[PDB]
RNA sequence: GAGGGCGCUUACCACUUUGUGAUUCAUGACUGGGGUGAAGUCGUAACAAGGUAACCGUAGGGGAACCUGCGGUUGGAUCA
RNA sequence: GGGGAUUGAAAAUCCCC
RNA sequence: UUUUUU
RNA sequence: AGGACCGAACCGACUAAUGUUGAAAAAUUAGCGGAUGACUUGUGGCUGGGGGUGAAAGGCCAAUCAAACCGGGAGAUAGCU
RNA sequence: GCUCGCCGGAAGACCAAGGGUUCCUGUCCAACGUUAAUCGGGGCAGGGUGAGUCGACCCCUAAGGCGAGGCCGAAAGGCGUAGUCGAUGGGAAACAGGUUAAUAUUCCUGUACUUGGUGUUACUGCGAAGGGGGGACGGAGAAGGCUAUGUUGGCCGGGCGACGGUUGUCCCGGUUUAAGCGUGUAGGCUGGUUUUCCAGGCAAAUCCGGAAAAUCAAGGCUGAGGCGUGAUGACGAGGCACUACGGUGCUGAAGCAACAAAUGCCCUGCUUCCAGGAAAAGCCUCUAAGCAUCAGGUAACAUCAAAUCGUACCCCAAACCGACACAGGUGGUCAGGUAGAGAAUACCAAGGCGCUUGAGAGAACUCGGGUGAAGGAACUAGGCAAAAUGGUGCCGUAACUUCGGGAGAAGGCACGCUGAUAUGUAGGUGAGGUCCCUCGCGGAUGGAGCUGAAAUCAGUCGAAGAUACCAGCUGGCUGCAACUGUUUAUUAAAAACACAGCACUGUGCAAACACGAAAGUGGACGUAUACGGUGUGACGCCUGCCCGGUGCCGGAAGGUUAAU
RNA sequence: AAUUCCUUGUCGGGUAAGUUCCGACCUGCACGAAUGGCGUAAUGAUGGCCAGGCUGUCUCCACCCGAGACUCAGUGAAAU
């Protein structure tokens, strides 16, 4: 649910919360942590390497099963959590052998609900399952890329990816990006939409949430000097650039995209 | 006002300490300068 | 002496004063439309099947009447 | 612009300058 | 497409 | 509840006078902004020179920064004084 | 030595960082000291820092640093695995008094605590670089309890007034006590115990986890403070003695209560929110390889041990960074009395001070102030600067408005003291007594005593009662920018940057992009509701035409075209 | 007009008088749609303009309280 803020004080006027009261309240499943320590957007040689990255809350870790194994054993959610390192939000889950783990959190979700991954599972919303078994036209989380490493599309607040064909061995994808993508089949993958999607909603309204997010202010590069990027100057405001990177690097549509090596797997790109 | 000299033998003692000069091609090539000198005082110590 | 008057004092209150509002008349550079004016300009939308049937509501567009879109009406002509 | 056609006469339009 | 006033 | 209001601490630095071989190589005095936040601050760590860093002023990088400092090429070169 | 004055959330007092003998005593004065100097943070001697429990070393990890092998790379070297370092964080223990010229939680008195070795005696499954638990965690907010602390009285000792009064509803002061040990409260959290079973916890477990039943309702953690004890003492005004007039001995009164009360503590709590809040060791337990009369384990008592380094002094500064005995700079901790809303302010306490050139004079002129006839913005580029407003309560408050606002708009009235209602009220605290009781740090009923605004009425002094210090001026039009924010340390704080919001655009993950001739690494332990780039810059109404030129995308038929 | 040369544009308002202000026109030297346009409550040590209170800002100064300047003593510079 999201909420407007009335304006009892500028910078809350436009803010517009996405309150869940279905999750939880409070610390998290403890053994499931980890360290996290921030970077600043900053190389292993010190360098900033990527800009606008610093400061911005704490941040725990959660550990997160991607892979989803536990073949036959099913689970029970207990609980549906917070995570801050992603828009998606979390499912504490339980297993009848006795062991908890972190899954990522369907659009049904709901603690009570029973879950359960390997060949057999039934096709049932927030089920994992390898492609071969899971009717073409059927919706799906997280999907793995190679067999057995852990599923990487459609991690996102609102995202899924449909199968909209199987032919040979392998599976060809619709992307959320457009792009239509084949697939080896025998790659996991868990059934339902992403969780949330009330994400897209949520308004910040003041400088500081962003700040607070990780987000330090970006410079445009027409507000410096011709020395600092390939823009700026010109005695009040001007142009007359070729919007470029400031690294002279040209923009507004070069693509940069090269492979060829993996070729082969984009059926067809997003337009 | 805020001069910039803000002591602290921890920092001295890392920065320009006499390990911190042996601990590079280049820093022992100071000692070797300095003692190539005469300098009396190789580092700074106690 | 008692009483009284003058005075002084208290109440009520007329002028009068400050602040800020309501209302109403006259007024105003400039400006929008309306009405009137024997023979101006430009097109010619309606009246007949008015040469794209018309009109109402409504929204965008256009020297102008008006054009186009959507639903409704017939207060529409033809053996369609 | 001039000429003729066409108009009841204009305009448009066609042919001769 | 137009055909001044009474 | 709040980059909310008033206001010390604390952070800043809008006006004025004094100072200007100063008490001070940027301050004092009176007023001034912020003041639960994009707040302030201790210690320690990382980023190094056409390199860093920069809510961008060409600002900041040990009293200097349109390319630091130290040493060397080096008695650069100087149709100039 | 007597006065006077200044600071008193410091101009006091402690710690750190830094200094590094400046500390104490003598003694000297050239030079250092903005003068003299006999004095000094100067010279010269000599003295001075005493720890199981304060700190460090030390175990433990952060960011990050180093790094056998390793990957990389002309050489130099770059990066990283195991590991190994690194505190600003986690980890056993000591309080009160007394003493030196100068050291003390270190010496002495008194009284405690910690964990190890050895022993003896009973009682016993103990054991990992491992498993589990714990350690172990944000912000805001809201009271309850309490202490530190103070006020009054009681108590005790002392007092009876330089000038009218002052043996009483009078004056001054003192009225203090630690850890540890015992109790386990206010109050916070969680149902307990037993047995069976298991696809989890890299091995296993008697632990945790999961699942089954069974069986009890009260059980276990946690916890300020109080009370007791420590204290038979320490402290303590004042005495009585000696005095080499600095002080040294001996002695010793009362030593309670009510009220008020923190920004300390219970509270690493509670309620709540979102931005969702270190690691590891110690510690409790589980078992493995192991030892199985042993060895280890638990408990009480006895004993030995607890090293080494630091420990003077300056500390918001004359001892540090500022060339100086420099109005600058400098992190944390304490927090008395009256008035206050208060850590503002004014006056004081404890404590520390009068700023290391003075004496006169009492011009212009400059600096810093005080008052000002009439006038009152005439000033000037500009009301710069001055002047003015200045608290609380209550009534009252326009356009506009994104329905919060604008508002503290504006504008008014009241404000001292005494009496009364009421020899001190509403409120607050709450002792006797009475009873009850699962028994006391219990409950109830009780209202003594303590404490205490606010109002109204009535009276009264001055010119003036928010009587000082403190402490908004207000209003009307309009440019820009939404707003808080950021900026040219040192002539620019803004209309510049930023910004939430919008748009274009790239990126399918070994991403685009960036750091690096690489390995490596940021992006991201993210994955198109994400991440980069650029432009705009809240919100409202909206964002038209032009693709020639320049850039960019798509396109091949042909023409042209490199190495070969 | 943060854009306008001519320019103190012209009319309106305000003032005794107004190159600024506000309101209009529009003859836009040389506005205009995210090089955003045009509005906008609130915010602002932001620019412009007016009005009340208030005043040594000023007519036009005066007096007073302090620190220097001046004389004495000790020390003792500097720019040139
Ligand atoms: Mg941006
Ligand atoms: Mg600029
Ligand atoms: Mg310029
Ligand atoms: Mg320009
Ligand atoms: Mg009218
Ligand atoms: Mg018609
Ligand atoms: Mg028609
Ligand atoms: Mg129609
Ligand atoms: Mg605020
Ligand atoms: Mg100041
Ligand atoms: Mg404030
Ligand atoms: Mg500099
Ligand atoms: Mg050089
Ligand atoms: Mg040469
Ligand atoms: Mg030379
Ligand atoms: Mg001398
Ligand atoms: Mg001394
Ligand atoms: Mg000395
Ligand atoms: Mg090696
Ligand atoms: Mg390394
Ligand atoms: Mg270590
Ligand atoms: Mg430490
Ligand atoms: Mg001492
Ligand atoms: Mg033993
Ligand atoms: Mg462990
Ligand atoms: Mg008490
Ligand atoms: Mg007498
Ligand atoms: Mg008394
Ligand atoms: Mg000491
Ligand atoms: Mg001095
Ligand atoms: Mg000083
Ligand atoms: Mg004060
Ligand atoms: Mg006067
Ligand atoms: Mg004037
Ligand atoms: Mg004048
Ligand atoms: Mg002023
Ligand atoms: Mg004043
Ligand atoms: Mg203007
Ligand atoms: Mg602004
Ligand atoms: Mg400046
Ligand atoms: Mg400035
Ligand atoms: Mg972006
Ligand atoms: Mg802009
Ligand atoms: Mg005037
Ligand atoms: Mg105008
Ligand atoms: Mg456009
Ligand atoms: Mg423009
Ligand atoms: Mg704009
Ligand atoms: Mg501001």
């Amino acid at each position: 649910a999201v909420v407007k803020c009335k304006p009892t004080s500028p910078g809350r006027r436009h803010v517009v919360k996405v309150v869940n009261p279905e999750l939880h309240k409070g610390k998290p499943f403890a053994p499931l942590l980890e360290k996290n320590s921030k970077s600043g957007g900053r190389n292993n040689n010190g360098r900033i390497t990527t800009r606008h990255i610093g400061g911005g809350h704490k941040q725990a870790y959660r550990i997160v099963d991607f892979k989803r194994n536990k073949d036959g054993i099913p689970a029970v959610v207990e609980r549906l959590e917070y995570d801050p390192n992603r828009s998606a939000n979390i499912a504490l889950v339980l297993y009848k052998d006795g062991e908890r783990r972190y899954i990522l959190a369907p659009k049904g979700l709901k603690a009570g609900d029973q879950i359960q991954s390997g060949v057999d599972a039934a096709i049932k919303p927030g089920n994992t399952l390898p492609m071969r078994n899971i009717p073409v036209g059927s919706t799906v989380h997280n999907v793995e890329m190679k067999p057995g490493k852990g599923g990487q599309l459609a991690r996102s607040a609102g995202t899924y990816v449909q199968i909209v064909a199987r032919d040979g061995a392998y599976v060809t994808l619709r992307l959320r990006s457009g792009e239509m993508r084949k697939v080896e089949a025998d790659c996991r993958a868990t059934l339902g939409e992403v969780g949330n999607a009330e994400h897209m909603l949520r308004v910040l309204g003041k400088a500081g949430a962003a700040r607070w997010r990780g987000v330090r202010p970006t410079v445009r590069g027409t507000a410096m000097n011709p020395v600092d990027h390939p823009h700026g100057g010109g005695e009040g405001r001007n142009f007359g650039k070729h919007p470029v990177t400031p690294w002279g690097v040209q923009t507004k549509g070069k693509k940069t995209r090269s492979n060829k090596r993996t070729d082969k797997f984009i059926v067809r790109r997003r337009s | 006002m805020k001069r910039t000299f803000q002591p602290s033998v921890l920092k001295r003692n890392r920065s320009h300490g006499f390990r911190a000069r042996m601990a590079t091609k280049n820093g022992r090539q100071v000692l070797a300068r300095r003692r190539a000198k005469g300098r009396a005082r190789l580092t700074v110590s106690k």
